[PDB]
């Protein structure tokens, strides 16, 4: 998802002027057409984050005896210590995104957007519950496998399970049997790189936030916009207002009417297409969560380079991110 | 069959008794009638003009004070088309994105049976069913779902003469005194054989094996065939 | 005595699985499920 | 068990030979054995 955005069109156009907002109806629908197209976007995040998280109408938990054959999920299993029920690697995620205005109240780039009549909504689901929905998927992989996709969770043992996996990939369950501590080790040893990454590089989640970069500089920018003159005597409106009379105001102001309105249409514009980009990443994520996390998959490099096992969802600002599991 | 003939009623029930369903479709419909009727209510809106009516401009004016007055309407108007058909554009590109799911949908639930789950319908999918909408398309998919499920005792291997054993397909359970083999999606046990089974290595590697004895097809047929080997040897101490 | 409650939403029923090192579920019995999904195109 | 038989040796191009092993063979030749020494022992009596 991305950032919810609400624009008032007459008070960003028409600061508290009744003149300027008398003129803004001579456009008539401009105005309304504007918050539809922004609360289209708006409503469609929460509709992303439920089409990729809420996959479970049920909330699984990991038994408290972590005996899962010699496979330590316990960096990336819910901590509960945190004051958030995040993962240990979840955490990371979290400190590795930066945002321009998370929209949970006020009482600087996010004071300047809130006092031009712009304006960030807050998500439906809390990070708290994208970290447990989280869990729920999580928790149903480990203890149960596919069968919590395909209808009522099944228990399963761990090592029984990745069996199943290798015969999924056309190695035969004995070489699992086999060589089972050396397969906990190394996926072990693997979780552990993913910590050893990512606490140490700046860019590894590069594609999240070059998301929130965007949505802060356009926001940014329709701000900057107000200071644009579009040939009228004053990019103030209340210094147009001042210093003329009507039948000379209206003739200034309707040019800032003008170039305001031009504005948001380019805003409106950029965010509809940019929306679509997210849109299709969020088909893109919650079809890796039913195909990589919920199931096994035989398409070659869809869930990760190497014979897929399984993977783990984690939760991510704005994002998601996925643990696979492959057998190179 | 009852299953399948009954769920094919409950559809029908469906489709009579709620409001929402086809919302998607409805939407749509919506969508495109809602912008065509902002589109027309744009001619009304003056632009900062004298009237939005042609004629009052270029009646109640000059030509030179006219021209300044419809090169508003002009540039608003002009501005209305843009909007409306970047509207459309955009969503365009959403109905194109629904139309090729909607053909891979096509391709592999109706075409196909899919092993991707929970693509074509939730549960394991068996099979799908097109039917035509306005604008759109609905696909009754048809999916086998796991119901009744019992608790079982399991085992990675089985050991027999010091060798371990697995499944070559399924899983081993337990009812709690004898230990069978079973298909992995629905419960079916049977008595475990070398038939369906197969070996690898001594008893001590795999962490969880237990011990049953593993039974040979061939064998009782080779013993009977001693017994009955067996009866000749005694026959032929009497002649 | 009707009135507009608001609440903290949950996001499911609370289930811990029966899991277990040595458990298995089978299903003894199946159904057959019919879903519509519905595409613009 | 771990092989499938079709056709005969002239179709398949880069075919090799090498024995195939049966796990009936020495099962039945045994049991050929367990049946000679009682031929050979039913003489004495
Ligand atoms: C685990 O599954 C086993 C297989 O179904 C089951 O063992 C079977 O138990 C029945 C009795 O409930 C036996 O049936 C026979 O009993 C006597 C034998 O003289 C006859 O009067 C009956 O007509 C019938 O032939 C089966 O012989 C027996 N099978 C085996 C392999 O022993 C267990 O009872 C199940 N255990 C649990 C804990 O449920
Ligand atoms: C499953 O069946 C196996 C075969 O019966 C059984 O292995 C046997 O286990 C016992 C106890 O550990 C051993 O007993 C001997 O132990 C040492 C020699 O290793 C001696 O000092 C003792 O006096 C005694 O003779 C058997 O030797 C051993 N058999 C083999 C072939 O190693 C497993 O323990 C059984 N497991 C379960 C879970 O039942
Ligand atoms: C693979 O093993 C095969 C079995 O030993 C062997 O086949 C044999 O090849 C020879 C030489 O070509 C044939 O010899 C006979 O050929 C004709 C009759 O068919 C006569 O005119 C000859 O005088 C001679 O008797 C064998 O008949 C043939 N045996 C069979 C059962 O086909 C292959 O040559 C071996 N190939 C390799 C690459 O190892
Ligand atoms: C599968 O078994 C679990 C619990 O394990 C069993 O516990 C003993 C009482 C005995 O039955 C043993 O054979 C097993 O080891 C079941 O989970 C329980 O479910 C009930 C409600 O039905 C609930 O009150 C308990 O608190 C649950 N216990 C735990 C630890 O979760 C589970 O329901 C069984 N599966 C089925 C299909 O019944
Ligand atoms: C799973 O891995 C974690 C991380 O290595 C283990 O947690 C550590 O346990 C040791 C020994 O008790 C402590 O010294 C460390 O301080 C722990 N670190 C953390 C992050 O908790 C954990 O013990 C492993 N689990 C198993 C079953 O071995
Ligand atoms: C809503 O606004 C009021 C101030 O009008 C905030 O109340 C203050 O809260 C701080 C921090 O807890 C206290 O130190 C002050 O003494 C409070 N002042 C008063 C007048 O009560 C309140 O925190 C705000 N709430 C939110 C969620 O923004
Ligand atoms: C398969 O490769 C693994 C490494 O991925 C080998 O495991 C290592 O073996 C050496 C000794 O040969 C040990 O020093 C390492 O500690 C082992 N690593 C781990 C993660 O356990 C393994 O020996 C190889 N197996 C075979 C059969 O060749
Ligand atoms: C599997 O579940 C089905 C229902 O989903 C069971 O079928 C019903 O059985 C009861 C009697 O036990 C009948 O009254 C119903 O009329 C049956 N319905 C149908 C559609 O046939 C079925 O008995 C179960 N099978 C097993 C082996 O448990
Ligand atoms: C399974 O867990 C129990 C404790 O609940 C333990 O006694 C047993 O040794 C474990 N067995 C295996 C194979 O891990
Ligand atoms: C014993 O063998 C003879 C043939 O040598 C046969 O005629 C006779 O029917 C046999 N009787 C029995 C009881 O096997
Ligand atoms: C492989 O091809 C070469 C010719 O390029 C030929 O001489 C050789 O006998 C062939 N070997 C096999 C196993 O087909
Ligand atoms: C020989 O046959 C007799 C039965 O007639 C049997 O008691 C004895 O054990 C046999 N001996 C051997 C070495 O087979």
């Amino acid at each position: 998802s991305m950032t919810k955005t609400s624009v008032d069109c007459t008070m960003y156009i028409c600061g508290d002027s009744t003149e300027c907002s008398n003129l803004l109806l001579q456009y008539g629908s401009f105005c309304t057409q504007l918050n539809r197209a922004l609360t289209g976007i708006a409503v469609e995040q929460d509709k992303n984050t439920q089409e990729v998280f809420a996959q479970v109408k049920q909330i699984y938990k990991t038994p408290p005896i972590k005996d899962f054959g010699g496979f330590n999920f316990s960096q990336i299993l819910p901590d509960p210590s945190k004051p958030s029920k995040r993962s240990f690697i979840e955490d990371l995620l979290f400190n590795k995104v930066t945002l321009a205005d998370a929209g949970f109240i006020k009482q600087d780039l996010i004071c300047a957007q809130k006092f031009n009549g712009l304006t960030v909504l807050p998500p439906l689901l809390t990070d708290e519950m994208i970290a447990q929905y989280t869990s729920a998927l999580l928790a149903g992989t480990i203890t149960s496998g596919w069968t919590f996709g395909a209808g009522a969770a099944l228990q399963i043992p761990f090592a029984m399970q990745m069996a199943y996996r290798f015969n999924g990939i056309g190695v035969t369950q004995n070489v699992l049997y086999e060589n089972q501590k050396l397969i906990a080790n190394q996926f072990n040893s693997a979780i552990g790189k993913i910590q050893d990454s990512l606490s140490s590089t700046a860019s590894a989640l590069g594609k999240l936030q070059n998301v929130v970069n965007q949505n802060a500089q356009a926001l940014n920018t329709l701000v900057k916009q107000l200071s644009s003159n579009f040939g009228a005597i004053s990019s103030v409106l209340n210094d147009i207002l001042s210093r003329l009379d009507k039948v000379e105001a209206e003739v200034q102001i309707d040019r800032l009417i003008t170039g305001r309105l031009q504005s948001l249409q380019t805003y409106v514009t950029q965010q509809l297409i940019r929306a679509a980009e997210i849109r299709a990443s969020a088909n893109l994520a919650a079809t890796k969560m039913s195909e990589c996390v919920l199931g096994q998959s035989k398409r070659v490099d869809f869930c990760g380079k190497g014979y897929h096992l399984m993977s783990f969802p984690q939760s991510a600002p704005h994002g998601v991110v996925f643990l696979h599991v492959t057998y190179v | 069959a009852n299953q399948f003939n009954s769920a094919i009623g409950k559809i029908q029930d469906s489709l009579s008794s709620t409001a929402s369903a086809l919302g998607k479709l409805q939407n749509v419909v919506n969508q495109n009638a809602q912008a065509l009727n902002t589109l027309v209510k744009q001619l009304s809106s003056n632009f900062g003009a004298i009237s939005s009516v042609l004629n009052d401009i270029l009646s109640r004016l000059d030509k030179v004070e006219a021209e300044v007055q419809i090169d508003r309407l002009i540039t608003g108007r002009l501005q209305s088309l843009q909007t409306y058909v970047t509207q459309q554009l955009i969503r365009a590109a959403e109905i194109r994105a629904s139309a090729n799911l909607a053909a891979t949908k096509m391709s592999e639930c109706v075409l196909g049976q899919s092993k991707r789950v929970d693509f074509c319908g939730k549960g394991y999918h068996l099979m799908s069913f097109p039917q035509s909408a306005p604008h759109g398309v609905v696909f009754l998919h048809v999916t086998y779902v796991p119901a009744q499920e019992k608790n079982f005792t399991t085992a990675p291997a089985i050991c027999h003469d010091g060798k371990a054993h697995f499944p070559r397909e399924g899983v081993f359970v337990s009812n709690g005194t004898h230990w069978f083999v079973t298909q992995r999606n629905f419960y079916e046990p049977q008595i475990i054989t070398t038939d369906n089974t197969f070996v690898s290595g001594n008893c001590d590697v795999v962490i969880g094996i237990v011990n049953n004895t593993v039974y040979d097809p061939l064998q009782p047929e080779l013993d009977s065939f001693k017994e009955e080997l067996d009866k000749y040897f005694k026959n032929h101490t009497s002649p | 005595s009707q009135s507009i409650i608001a609440y903290t939403m949950s996001l499911g029923a609370e289930n811990s699985v029966a899991y277990s090192n040595n458990s298995i579920a089978i299903p003894t019995n199946f159904t057959i499920s019919v879903t519509t999904e519905i595409l613009p195109v």
